DNA sequence: TGAGCGGCCTCGGCACCATGTGACTTA
DNA sequence: TAAGTCACATGGTGCCGAGGCCGCTCA
């Protein structure tokens, strides 16, 4: 239950320099981690300019809950119109101090990120593909639940959900064929063919993967302590102009 | 309402006649286009266009549609222009205030 | 059901004027091609006169059976009342258009003079800002400021909670 | 000027 | 007034009524309020119901509340303790009503917070400590500890909900002072008591009384509208609570501060806060001037922070990234309407087809906010770029098939306002006039501006262009070329054929202006005979009724014009070839003349009304035939005996100061020797 | 001005699946 | 020691009757 709030950044800011100023301001050492991930390793997802820069800023004091574990995750690519976004979990009041310092030090323009319906479908696609230490990608199947809150006159239809079990989801994926985006290619077309609902047009408020994560229109909350690389990448292509 | 229905029938009859005349005209012009292998347009003679200039419920339809959507477009033009104008008044009030502020800052 | 009749005759008259305009255009270009062989590359100065003769034929027909219906006021046909409704909504908004245009033009003049004034002010302030010179222990200072804050807040608490009858801003 | 006027005439033809 | 403090010194029944009525008429000054509250608190011979009636009906300030009034009030809000027993106890209902009246109107924040521990004051202290907390540095963990300690304290009633409101305001304000939402969780979780606390009533009858008193008070100091707005925003701050040597630019609070430390001023890189938007001077008191201050402190170039902020927040609006693309659009418009480099950069990077496809509404708004003020830096290449942009938007509008789409016409009106700004200056006037001619060419094409599918937007753009041409023709001091006032015959005859009365009036205005300019020009040039052709065709179409005898009308010979009349059935063939070719026969001016005739009948109180719904020679003759003996003596418009006299009398009424059709009457009064005497 | 019905709405009690962790077993 | 099965105790979504204030609302 770690909600991730997403904010975009107008500039490619380099964090390996100047973080000592943040350490002096906050009177505590942060555990900045540098990684260079290549998310679209699939040939159909692109084979060039796939490298990202992943920063994991962490206000490390103690490890009991998110009151002392408000992580910060930054992702960046210099070959894009918008070059950087951040996402941070927890509810500590030092996080907005970190954001204010980031603004006042790098001169960046920061705005909250809202996901569209197709963006949420692509994020649900991204959050099942897991990278393994043997450098392979594994699709872990979760019993999804598309959850809608339509606005109709006289509040005729307040809300309606579409629950899809795990074995039915993998059966739909195997029926479509060998694909790496199951929801956008197999689940959503099956829903459209059966019930007539275009879920990329309907007001979709959340899709819930049971036991793993439940992404919303403005936040992503995950049972897992971190956020995988595919979700970060899909958020990064989401905010492009 | 019977007079409205028979006038609707008369106008759809006239519309169908005009659609027929369009269909025959476009068939003739397409046949002449097919029989003319010259892709490049010939320069039009002025004397031929002169002779064209000497030669030749519709108007009720014309004035009704014209006046109706003319009034509608004028009304919505008032709506958009008045919103833009009150935006201009607000912007000019703010701009005059900050103009006085910059003048005082220049003097000081 | 009368509103349905008026809506219906509205799209019928829209399609009617559309088909008549394009029919007139196709008829005139058909005459041009049939008199020539393939002359379809007529200039803008000739296409415009084709548009002019179209426009005068259109408004001449409008006036022509405007003569037919408005000469003798029957005051019984509903098309007659449709003509007065259309006319009274057409001529109503004529003055407000020019009034709003003139007011917004005066607004535009105000924009022009305000922009000129601000351009002058920015020019002067850039000239002045280039003439100013460039911009150029504390361990006990923060401690004595903290002591000042604690002493003054304790003074506020003692002045309020003791019922002292002179509360003032003591620096 | 001349190319712009011819471009406007092309617009008028295309209209 | 002096009656108020005279009654006050007298009090040191009739006096109460006099004080009430003089407060309801004038209102007391700040020393008068001080003396009144000092007399009311110290004595107890006055009845308590009359005490609360005074503090709810008589205390009416006129100007600023001084600090001494607040200090004197604070002296009376205390309670007798073990260190102060000589002073008497002020009644708690009087204290609560005085705090409520204070609601009606760093040290002081702690003063009000330490008075918040009083139980009976808590229902009205809370708006004061909310409104005092305006800055993030105001809150502190000791304040939070005291608030939580008094909130969770038993023996109180209003403490949970109101203190939860205080903590919610603090959480919405600072975003620091490590997390206090779990402290809110420890306090009540009913969402009902603080729901009633978050909306507060201020006795709007007393608000109206103070409103009228303050409106009677000082000119240009508290006007009524700003007082109502300030009270409304102070209440809405309660309502929406559910969700050292150098000086920084934030800490500067007054215009005096900027002077002595301008070379010691440090501009911060906090662009989003200072560009995105009170009687107290603070960081947000001078937030208006920050954008200009950055461009003064840092010399103007296309790398400064406000330019990048405007570019980025406009790309966000075009890419549909922002939720509300109407909060930052006025900010971008206000910043970039001036400061020519930023406006030119926005025009170069955004005024094209690609960003038109993304969002045409925001592009229309930025064209309304940028184009009317722009003046180019490079004269060459501007005309070709603007022709390309207008052609692109015209193809984009016309491929849709919907003629209701008015973006091209609206941006055309904006660029005609830009041409107005260009021709206001004598330099680069040829570029503006050529662009005006290009816009006139685009506006008159029969894809949006037809005689069947009307478009009053295009007519408004056209009459705006004609108005700018008339205002340009009156400038003698500018030696522009003579060829830039004509628009060709092909536009003029077409817009003469158009049935729009305002557009015909604008065309007559353009002809009147261009002839009054052309009178000093030689009488035989390439364009003088063109203007002569214009006026002879327009006069023949408007008044002469001699179309068939002319050589041509609007470039069309009258043989075709007669052949259209052939096979064109008219119910009466008395006068067919001259019935509807006049001022009453014009499609845009037929019923207008009938309205004018009816108003002339109403003005003269004529018993006879023109029953026929068309003014022509046949109807005029029949109207005199049916009522000959009544017309002969009295009961109709005086001084009119024929149809020509009727048209002249109509033209008199169109020349009055009540219609937007002045210019047609002046056109007929100018270029007609018979009508030259009516000028 | 004053009583007054209806959508709202939150309290909270209940119902049920969902969930994370220690204890314990398997390899 | 990595992984698995287990009941267990808490988290949480949905539901609904009670009741309160609100929101005009109409005489």
């Amino acid at each position: 239950p770690y909600t991730w709030k997403f904010l975009g950044i107008s500039k490619q800011l380099s964090l390996e320099n100047g973080i000592a100023k943040l350490n002096q301001l906050l009177n505590l050492e942060v555990d900045l981690d540098i990684q260079t991930i290549r998310v679209p390793s699939d040939p159909d997802g692109g084979t060039a300019a796939d490298e990202y820069i992943r920063y994991e800023m962490r206000l490390d004091i103690s490890n009991l809950d998110e009151g002392t574990y408000s992580k910060f995750i930054f992702l960046g690519n210099s070959k894009m119109e918008v070059p950087m976004f951040l996402c941070y979990c927890g509810t500590d009041n030092r996080n907005e101090v970190v954001l204010q310092w980031l603004k006042a030090e790098y001169g960046v323009i920061m705005w909250p990120i809202k996901f569209e319906q197709k963006t949420m479908i692509k994020l649900a696609d991204a959050s099942i593909v897991h990278v393994t230490k043997e450098n392979i990608e594994q699709i872990t199947w979760f019993s999804s639940k598309l959850y809608f809150e339509p606005e109709t006159q006289d509040k005729n239809l307040r809300q309606f959900s579409i629950e899809i079990p795990r074995e039915s989801c993998e059966g739909l994926a195997l029926g479509y064929g060998n694909t790496m985006h199951p929801y956008n290619d197999a689940i959503v077309p099956y829903i459209y063919n059966e019930t007539g609902m275009a879920v990329e047009r309907l007001p979709l408020t959340s899709v819930i993967l049971a036991g793993h994560t439940k992404i919303m229109r403005e936040s992503i909350v995950t049972s897992t302590r971190s956020l995988r690389n595919r979700v970060l990448a899909v958020v990064l292509q989401s905010i492009q102009f | 309402k019977d007079v409205l229905d028979v006038y609707i029938k008369n106008l759809e009859n006239q519309i169908g006649n005009k659609r027929y005349f369009l269909k025959q005209a476009q068939g003739a012009i397409d046949e002449i286009t097919k029989r003319s292998l010259d892709t490049e347009g010939k320069p039009v003679n002025s004397e031929v266009f002169t002779e064209l200039l000497r030669k030749p419920p519709i108007g009720f339809s014309l004035t009704s549609n014209f006046l109706s959507l003319r009034a509608q477009s004028s009304s919505e033009w008032l709506s958009l222009m008045n919103d833009q104008s009150v935006d201009q008044k607000a912007m000019l009030l703010l701009q005059n205030n900050i103009n006085s502020d910059l003048k005082e800052l220049l003097r000081k | 059901s009368s509103e349905k009749q008026w809506e219906r005759i509205q799209q019928l008259e829209k399609e009617h004027v559309e088909v008549y305009r394009e029919l007139l255009i196709t008829l005139d270009r058909l005459y041009l091609i049939r008199k020539h062989n393939h002359a379809v590359i007529l200039s803008h100065t000739q296409q415009r006169l084709l548009e002019i003769r179209h426009q005068l034929q259109i408004n001449l027909e409008k006036t022509a059976l405007l003569i037919r219906l408005l000469e003798k006021p029957d005051n019984t046909n509903v098309l007659f009342t449709k003509l007065q409704n259309l006319l009274e909504e057409s001529n109503s908004l004529d003055y407000e258009l020019l009034q709003s245009l003139g007011a917004q033009s005066s607004l535009h003049k105000q924009l022009i003079e305000s922009r000129a004034e601000r351009d002058e002010l920015m020019s002067k302030l850039i000239e002045l800002s280039s003439k100013f010179p460039k911009p150029t222990t504390a361990g006990k200072q923060v401690e004595v400021e903290k002591e000042n804050e604690t002493i003054q807040e304790l003074m506020i608490a003692l002045q309020i909670h003791s019922g002292y009858t002179n509360i003032s801003y003591t620096i | 000027n001349d190319i712009t006027q011819d471009f406007l005439n092309l617009i008028s033809i295309s209209s | 007034s002096l009656i108020l403090d005279d009654i006050i010194l007298s009090l040191t029944k009739t006096t109460l009524s006099l004080l009430y009525e003089k407060s309801k008429q004038y209102g007391l000054s700040s020393p008068q309020l001080q003396a009144l509250v000092r007399l009311l608190c110290e004595t107890s011979i006055i009845d308590t119901v009359t005490k609360v009636y005074i503090v709810e009906n008589c205390f009416l300030p006129d100007g600023y509340l001084t600090k001494e009034l607040l200090l004197e009030i604070i002296n009376h809000l205390g309670t007798p303790t073990v260190f102060s027993r000589y002073r008497i106890q002020t009644p708690p209902v009087l204290q609560s009503a005085l705090c409520k009246w204070l609601v009606h109107v760093n040290i002081s924040s702690s003063i009000w917070l330490h008075l918040w521990q009083f139980s009976f004051l808590q229902k009205w202290i809370t708006p004061l400590v909310i409104w005092q907390a305006t800055t993030p540095v105001d809150v502190k963990p000791w304040k939070l500890s005291i608030i939580k300690r008094c909130a969770m304290h038993p023996g109180y009633r209003d403490a949970p909900g109101s203190a939860t409101l205080i903590l919610q305001r603090f959480q919405c304000l600072v975003g620091a002072s490590s997390q206090i939402t779990e402290s809110i969780i420890t306090i009540n979780c009913n969402r009902k008591t603080l729901k009633s606390h978050r909306n507060l009533k201020l006795d709007a009858h007393f608000l109206s009384i103070l409103k009228r008193i303050l409106s009677r008070a000082h000119p240009a100091n508290f006007p009524a509208d700003t007082v109502q707005n300030t009270i409304d925003m102070y209440l809405s701050e309660i309502h929406q609570l559910g969700a050292d040597s150098t000086v920084s630019l934030w800490d500067v609070t007054s215009l005096e501060q900027l002077a002595q430390n301008w070379p010691q001023l440090h501009i911060p890189n906090d662009v989003d806060y200072m560009m995105k938007p009170r009687k107290v001077m603070s960081r947000d008191s001078l937030k208006h001037l920050y954008s200009s201050i950055i461009l003064i402190k840092n010399s103007r170039d296309e790398s400064s922070s406000p330019y990048e902020w405007c570019i980025w927040q406009l790309k966000r609006c075009f890419a549909h990234q922002i939720e509300t693309p109407q909060e930052v659009i006025p900010i971008i418009i206000s910043v970039s309407s001036m400061d020519n480099k930023l406006s030119s950069r926005i025009i170069q990077t955004f005024c094209n087809l690609k960003y038109l496809k993304l969002d045409e509404l925001t592009l229309k708004k930025v064209c309304g906010g940028i184009l009317p003020l722009w003046k180019p830096e490079l004269i060459s290449g501007t005309r070709e770029f603007f022709v390309k942009f207008m052609a692109s938007i015209f193809m984009w509008s016309t491929r849709d098939g919907h003629d209701n789409n008015c973006t091209f016409s609206e941006t055309c009106f904006y660029v005609l306002q830009m041409i107005t700004n260009w021709v206001l200056d004598d330099k680069l006037i040829a570029l503006g006039l050529t662009l005006l001619h290009d816009m006139q060419s685009l506006l008159t094409l029969d894809k949006i501006f037809n005689n069947a599918t009307s478009n009053r937007f295009s007519t408004m753009a056209f009459i705006s262009s004609l108005d700018i041409l008339t205002q340009l023709s009156k400038q003698t001091k500018s030696d522009y070329a003579i060829q830039y006032l004509i628009v060709g015959p092909d536009i003029m005859n077409k817009v003469f054929s158009s049935d729009d009365p305002l557009l015909l009036s604008a065309a007559c205005r353009y002809l009147v202006a261009t002839k009054n300019k052309l009178m000093q020009y030689p009488s035989t040039n390439k364009f003088v005979r063109m203007q002569n052709q214009y006026i002879m065709d327009l006069t023949n179409y408007l008044y002469r009724n001699k179309v068939l005898s002319s050589k041509s009308l609007f470039g069309v010979s009258p043989d075709f014009f007669k052949q259209i009349l052939e096979n064109l059935y008219i119910p009466t063939a008395d006068f067919k070839n001259a019935k509807f070719f006049t001022i009453t026969g014009i499609p845009a001016l037929s019923y207008i003349c009938i309205i004018i005739l009816r108003r002339l009948e109403t003005a003269e109180n004529t018993k006879i009304k023109f029953t026929s719904g068309i003014i022509n020679e046949e109807t005029f003759n029949n109207f005199f035939r049916v009522h000959h003996d009544e017309i002969g003596q009295h009961g109709w418009i005086k001084g009119v005996n024929n149809i020509h006299d009727l048209r002249v009398k109509i033209l008199m009424h169109l020349s009055n100061t009540a219609n937007p059709y002045r210019d047609i009457a002046a056109f007929l009064f100018t270029y007609l020797k018979s009508l030259s005497k009516y000028s």
